RNA sequence: GCUAAACCUAGCCCCAAACCCACUCCACCUUACUACCAGACAACCUUAGCCAAACCAUUUACCCAAAUAAAGUAUAGGCGAUAGAAAUUGAAACCUGGCGCAAUAGAUAUAGUACCGCAAGGGAAAGAUGAAAAAUUAUAACCAAGCAUAAUAUAGCAAGGACUAACCCCUAUACCUUCUGCAUAAUGAAUUAACUAGAAAUAACUUUGCAAGGAGAGCCAAAGCUAAGACCCCCGAAACCAGACGA
RNA sequence: CCGAGCCUGGUGAUAGCUGGUUGUCCAAGAUAGAAUCUUAGUUCAACUUUAAAUUUGCCCACAGAACCCUCUAAAUCCCCUU
RNA sequence: ACUGAACUCCUCACACCCAAUUGGACCAAUCUAUCACCCUAUAGAAGAACUAAUGUUAGUAUAAGUAACAUGAAAACAUUCU
RNA sequence: UCUCUUACUUUUAACCAGUGAAAUUGACCUGCCCGUGAAGAGGCGGGCAUAACACAGCAAGACGAGAAGACCCUAUGGAGCU
């Protein structure tokens, strides 16, 4: 057993000087022992990415399946240590920069099929990850146009030299 | 357990150089 | 022929070895021609005489005789009338 | 080890099996070769010329009777108590040029040497004696310290 | 295999055959134990020959360390900042020059 | 993984202990003291093998014969089924013959 | 070699306590080909190959190498300058602090074997400043071989256990044959 | 156990750190990561002849490239270069013709004056002049 | 003949 | 970084020495773990079998008296694969360890526990922070197989040659084996970690020592004798007997 | 799971039958046959592996190697020079 | 006419491409004696090396979130209905 | 039963919620034709073919999965009957 994502709130940093930015805060907290399948959680996960909290707390409230609401808890029980703890004073200016899953501690039971033989029921265990960054959401990535393609193709084409001589 | 103590020092020699690798010292 | 035994843990021999062939000190197993004594009266005589005469052996046989036996029967015997005394020691070898 | 077969998985037969084929060492008939060689009587050889080489080096003292123990403490012969030997006898081979003149008593002494000992002046006594004779008379320590 | 490990150009470090030569070696740290079976070719070396090696080229500077140690190391560096270290660990002391001198 | 992390702590030998600086004491004393007793007779062990090396069916035979007079069931068991082995495997089994 | 007894042990594929029976068919089931457990291919068997009994490395070299590789010992002892000879190994007070203090100002190491004679005719002085210490050493002059020389740096002996070890060491040349042990009381020989 | 491995992970490493740019389960099992590198190596051992192959291929093409474009043949070019007594491979014959076409159209004149000048002393069956830049100069 | 192989049941252990 | 990797002690095997023990009260021979009522009968016995002799019917050390040489000698033996003495010189009382190991090793064992059958019987993994857990602290992280971080981008046994850039260009028919010929559509394989497979005589080769003698009694010897080094696998069947159990 | 049961000991039974047999380099290294209740094995021929002793190993040439009625080829065996 | 190999040549020194088999040289984790203690040598021993034996044990992927699968309805939760 | 099948209900079928297999897997970036090979090629030569990724049904091939074939043959390996 290993537990290294709860202590990553304890990095105390130096002070900073008046000729320097804002700097984000960086929020870590994780949840152990839950009854679920990884596959879901990281569908769950892969599901809210780097989005808003209260539009994910919206998608996961309307979110008919098992760990919305765990992860709904979760993110609620951050957001109250970030603004107890972590010092933040805006509670609608968070999103959610990582976001995955891991596998917890399994064991092992019977199946019983139809003869003397059986199967080994291995009780699937998970966790999730997160991750609260103050400041506002950043965009998602714009599609790259026919501009760009262009200009690639033309800087590939002047880039090319001779080869294989001198 | 496994007796010896060549093998563990270059293995902790291995260790210090991915260490000072991962995280380069000023 | 029992490289190891169960009481002693030695090497042991064959006593036919020894009850049919005869080793010399140089080397060398005295055998007999077999057939020498049964069926004698269709027999030219020259027959009868070259199978009553010792003929030696060759070399994977007295190779096979010699691992066949120990140590004691590879000695030098000091009969007092010894007919093969002649025989143990060959002179005259040039490789 | 070779290819797959009984070269390889160790199950051979004994020394000097050919396959069902009768072996050279049984078609051959017996012979009267080693009949009773546990019981015939072995003697060392010694000729006169070691025996003149030992009284040069001083091994043996040409003046006491030389016999038996007298030879093995010089250690000109090798008498083994075991593999039935009756004693040593005499080889004439060293005839010619031994001028030793000293009485010895040998087991088995030929014609030549008892001759060639009484040119100068020896004594040639032959006698016999059992097993037991002979280990008592090669080392007498040991039959010292037995106690009997 | 080259797909697997990086390449580069062959140039000078500052055109040395243009206008004058320099020597490219600076230091060269060497580490002798004192007391041991594994470092007597450096030992004899450093007895022998580190004189001439150092009289030979002005341009380079010879430090004996002599730490106790186990494996005898070399560090050669150069003008571009390069660091090479390699171990004599059991080497003749015409092996030893002849790999100072490729150095 | 079979490596262990942690380097072990280092065992420290006193090279001049009892045994160690006293070694080979008293060897050879056949001849310089006027032979008294054979060099052989200082070998502290089993009674089986004082002074006579041998081969692994031959050393289980002299236990069998000198020892095996007063031993246990279950070892004289194990050891007579080893002396059969032995003998199945030098005598029956093997090469170079 | 010859003071080594190898107390190792390891039990075979029969030794162990179990495998009786045969576990599943060979031809039913599907599984791997075995006729028993405790085997040296399963978990919990025994050695295939191993130490079996305890193995004896006892051989004795002859009396006479013994002697020559006793006097190329004294020879290699002499000829480095690691041979003092002695008349009387005798102390003033007997203590280990001038002992080492007087090895060390007469330069001899680390080490130095001290070879007496006859065992009781030893003093005291010398015994109980070697009674403390552990490079030094004192055995008699029969109790003297090669491994405790070669281990030590030098060596000192002393006039009566020179000549001693001198004749001991020429009495091996110009003799006779074995033919029997040298333990019976012989007539020259005492 | 007596004296077992206490350093098969170096010996992993050292085997893998030759498969550390492959797809798939290769870089990760050594079972086939052994075979993976074994082939590797020979066939990176066997291909320097392909290379030699493919670069001589690659500048005979050059070569008849350039000759095309000037107005002339390779094999001819081969044998009037050749037959003036100039010794060029086709490495320096491609560097030219890539970086230095004076030198290049030079030398396909001479090779189509030498060609003509063959030509003519074939169909002459010489006697006289037999060409100008003909005539080979002997070395005793 | 009527080849037929029971079934074995591991340790309930694991 | 999740899954999960190493942290030594219960001790385990054989030596030398020593000979080792068995009711606190009640119950234990019937349905043992049952306080109390009328036929007393209960042991005294060649073991067998496998293998080998290429089968096998004679035969095959195992027999419980200390070493060795004799000697693997006379002998017994479908006189053959094998077995094997005796007569004889003889055999120095007393000292506390491992050139063995550390939980897939070493006894199976923390234990003869769970579990299987009415029954004899078979029978397996266990325990890791620390001086202060009455220090529930903040850290020490870093390596295998499985995963997200960070999915795919045309072409091809997954590889090599290469250029300024992954592909695009060319070449190239996985691994060990019974086999003349195997990737062949024959055999084995999902990986990681632990374990597992050449043990030895007469006769041979080399190197010290001594020498007509060598060798720490025994043995050999018309240049020999002693010592050392060097060498000969694993797993997998149907069958037979003996002692106990079941309608 | 009875054309003959479960457990233990003989037993690590035997088995010409199957499979496997662990790091590097270099050198040498490919098979006329006979016997056996044997061709799925074994033993002996021939070849291969080491260090020594001796001197001749290969095509060699004029010449030599009965046959018989009907032909009887391509070749072979001993062979100093080179 | 040209293209066209591991055949030949250019600078180097050349033991670095046969089945079974044989011979010669190095390599590493244990203990012991001798020197050093940021890790190696000289000598003796080995339970001295695993890409394979439907090899034994424990962890974990593909197959596969594939097949199998529960609870009669309303409700004050006091009840009612087939 | 068919000519010639059809109208409905349940199990079941397709999606949502979770426990969750078994056989099997050398790795796959996995198309077709002609020809060749240990004699039946998606990985060999020449051609044709080609943005990538899931869901819902059938079997034509991968000599596909389960039993070291019970049919033929070898075994100086067994057993039953007379
Ligand atoms: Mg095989
Ligand atoms: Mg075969
Ligand atoms: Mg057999
Ligand atoms: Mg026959
Ligand atoms: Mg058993
Ligand atoms: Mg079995
Ligand atoms: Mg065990
Ligand atoms: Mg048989
Ligand atoms: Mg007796
Ligand atoms: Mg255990
Ligand atoms: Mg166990
Ligand atoms: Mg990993
Ligand atoms: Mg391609
Ligand atoms: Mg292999
Ligand atoms: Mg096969
Ligand atoms: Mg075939
Ligand atoms: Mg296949
Ligand atoms: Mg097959
Ligand atoms: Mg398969
Ligand atoms: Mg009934
Ligand atoms: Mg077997
Ligand atoms: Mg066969
Ligand atoms: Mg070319
Ligand atoms: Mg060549
Ligand atoms: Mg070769
Ligand atoms: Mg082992
Ligand atoms: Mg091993
Ligand atoms: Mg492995
Ligand atoms: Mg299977
Ligand atoms: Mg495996
Ligand atoms: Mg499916
Ligand atoms: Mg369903
Ligand atoms: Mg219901
Ligand atoms: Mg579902
Ligand atoms: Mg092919
Ligand atoms: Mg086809
Ligand atoms: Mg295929
Ligand atoms: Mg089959
Ligand atoms: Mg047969
Ligand atoms: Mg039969
Ligand atoms: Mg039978
Ligand atoms: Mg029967």
């Amino acid at each position: 057993i290993s537990r290294k994502w709860e202590k990553k709130n304890k990095i105390v940093y130096p002070p900073q000087l008046p000729g320097e930015p804002r700097r984000p805060a960086e929020i870590y907290h994780c949840r152990r022992q839950i009854k679920y399948s990884k596959d879901k959680m990281w569908y769950l996960a892969k599901l809210i990415r780097g989005m808003s909290i209260d539009q994910a707390l919206a998608q996961l409230e309307f979110n008919d399946k098992k760990g919305a609401k765990i992860i709904k808890e979760v993110l609620l029980e951050a957001q109250d240590m970030a603004v107890r703890d972590h010092n933040v004073e805006f509670r609608s200016n968070l999103y959610i920069a990582e976001s995955t899953s891991g596998r917890g501690q399994c064991l092992k039971r019977i199946r019983y099929h139809g003869r003397g033989r059986f199967g080994i029921m291995e009780k699937v265990y998970c966790h999730y990850f997160v991750k609260l960054v103050e400041g506002p959401p950043p965009p998602p990535e714009p599609p790259k146009t026919a501009v760009a393609h262009a200009k690639e193709y033309i800087q590939q084409l002047r880039s090319r030299t001779i080869v294989h001589t001198l | 357990v496994k007796k010896g103590f060549r093998a563990a020092f270059r293995f902790q020699k291995e260790l210090e150089r991915q260490r000072l690798l991962r995280c380069p010292p000023p | 022929l029992t490289y190891f035994s169960a009481r002693k843990g030695k090497r042991k021999t064959v006593k036919a070895v020894i009850d049919r062939f005869l080793r010399l000190h140089c080397g060398l197993w005295v055998r007999r021609k077999a057939g020498y004594k049964k069926k004698l009266w269709k027999k030219t005589p020259a027959r009868k005489k070259r199978l009553r005469e010792f003929v030696f052996c060759n070399k994977t046989q007295s190779k096979l005789l010699d691992k066949m036996t120990t140590s004691f029967w590879k000695r030098r015997n000091w009969y007092v009338d010894d007919p093969y005394q002649k025989y143990h020691d060959r002179t005259n070898l040039k490789v | 080890r070779g290819h797959k077969g009984e070269r390889q998985r160790g199950t051979r037969p004994r020394l000097g099996f050919e396959g069902g084929q009768t072996p050279f060492y049984i078609r051959i008939p017996k012979y009267g070769f080693n009949e009773g060689h546990s019981f015939r009587r072995q003697y060392k050889p010694l000729s006169l010329n070691r025996l003149q080489y030992l009284i040069d080096l001083g091994r043996v003292d040409p003046s006491q009777p030389i016999d038996l123990t007298q030879l093995v403490n010089g250690r000109g012969v090798t008498i083994q108590p075991l593999k039935r030997d009756y004693g040593v006898q005499l080889v004439e081979e060293g005839a010619d040029t031994f001028t030793a003149k000293v009485n010895i008593e040998v087991q088995l002494a030929s014609e030549l040497a008892i001759a060639a000992i009484e040119k100068n002046g020896g004594v040639v006594t032959t006698a016999f004696y059992d097993p037991r004779s002979l280990d008592i008379v090669c080392k007498p320590v040991p039959f010292f310290l037995r106690g009997q | 295999t080259a797909r697997g490990t990086p390449s580069r150009f062959l140039a000078s470090v500052l055109h040395n055959g243009l206008g004058r030569y320099v020597q490219q070696l600076q230091r060269l740290s060497f580490s002798v134990s004192r007391d041991g079976a594994s470092s007597r070719g450096a030992r004899e070396f450093v007895e022998r020959e580190v004189i001439d090696f150092a009289r030979r080229n002005p341009g380079v500077v010879i430090y004996v360390n002599s730490r106790p140690c186990c494996v005898p190391r070399v560090v050669a560096e150069y003008l571009n900042g390069a660091v090479r270290e390699e171990s004599i660990h059991c080497k003749s002391v015409e092996e030893i020059s002849t790999l100072v001198q490729k150095l | 993984i079979g490596i262990r992390l942690t380097l072990p702590p280092p065992k420290v030998v006193d090279r001049w202990n009892e045994k160690r600086a006293m070694f080979g004491v008293y060897d050879n004393i056949g001849i310089l003291g006027n032979f008294e007793k054979h060099p052989k007779e200082l070998i502290r062990g089993p009674i089986w093998l004082r002074g006579w090396k041998g081969n692994e069916l031959q050393r289980c035979i002299r236990k069998r014969k000198m020892v095996g007079s007063r031993m246990f069931a279950d070892d004289l068991h194990n050891l007579n089924k080893r002396i059969r082995y032995l003998y199945k495997h030098f005598n029956r089994h093997g090469k170079f013959r | 070699n010859f003071k080594r007894i190898s107390y190792a042990k390891t039990k075979t594929r029969a030794e162990v306590r179990g495998g009786g029976r045969k576990p599943w068919p060979q031809k039913g089931t599907g599984r791997a080909r075995h006729g028993s457990i405790r085997s040296p291919l399963w978990r919990g068997g025994g050695v295939a190959h191993g130490p079996r009994g305890p193995t004896s490395y006892y051989y004795m070299l002859p009396m006479k190498v013994r002697a020559l590789g006793l006097k190329v010992a004294l020879t290699v002892k002499l000829a480095q300058d690691d041979l003092h000879i002695m008349d009387s190994l005798e102390l003033p007070t007997g203590d280990p602090q001038y002992l080492t203090e007087l090895a060390h100002y007469r330069r001899w190491g680390d080490s130095v074997l001290l070879v007496d004679l006859t065992h009781e005719e030893m003093p005291q002085s010398i015994v109980e400043a070697t009674s403390r210490l552990k490079t030094f050493n004192l055995i008699p002059a029969v109790g003297l071989n090669v491994h405790s020389m070669l281990k030590h740096q030098t060596l000192v002996l002393t006039l009566p256990t020179v000549a001693f070890l001198e004749d001991k060491l020429l009495w091996q040349d110009s003799r006779y044959r074995p033919l029997y042990p040298f333990s019976l009381p012989y007539s020259d020989f005492p | 156990l007596r004296n077992r491995v206490t350093d098969r992970y170096f010996r992993i490493q050292e085997v893998l750190k030759h498969a550390r740019h492959f797809r798939g389960r290769k870089n990760r099992c050594y079972r086939l990561a052994v075979r993976t590198v074994i082939r590797a190596f020979v066939k990176c051992t066997k291909a320097r002849y392909l290379k030699k192959k493919n670069m001589r291929t690659l500048w005979i093409n050059r070569i008849t490239a350039a000759s095309q474009e000037h107005g002339l043949k390779y094999p001819a070019l081969i044998g009037n270069l050749v037959k003036c007594q100039v010794e060029l491979n086709r490495k320096v014959l491609a560097d030219l013709a890539i970086y230095e076409p004076k030198t290049f159209k030079s030398l396909a004149a001479l090779a189509s004056r030498r060609r003509h000048e063959g030509f003519a002393a074939a169909l002459g069956d010489g006697k006289e002049p037999e060409g100008i830049f003909s005539r080979v100069v002997q070395y005793h | 003949k009527k080849r037929f192989t029971p079934p074995i049941y591991q340790p309930k252990f694991k």
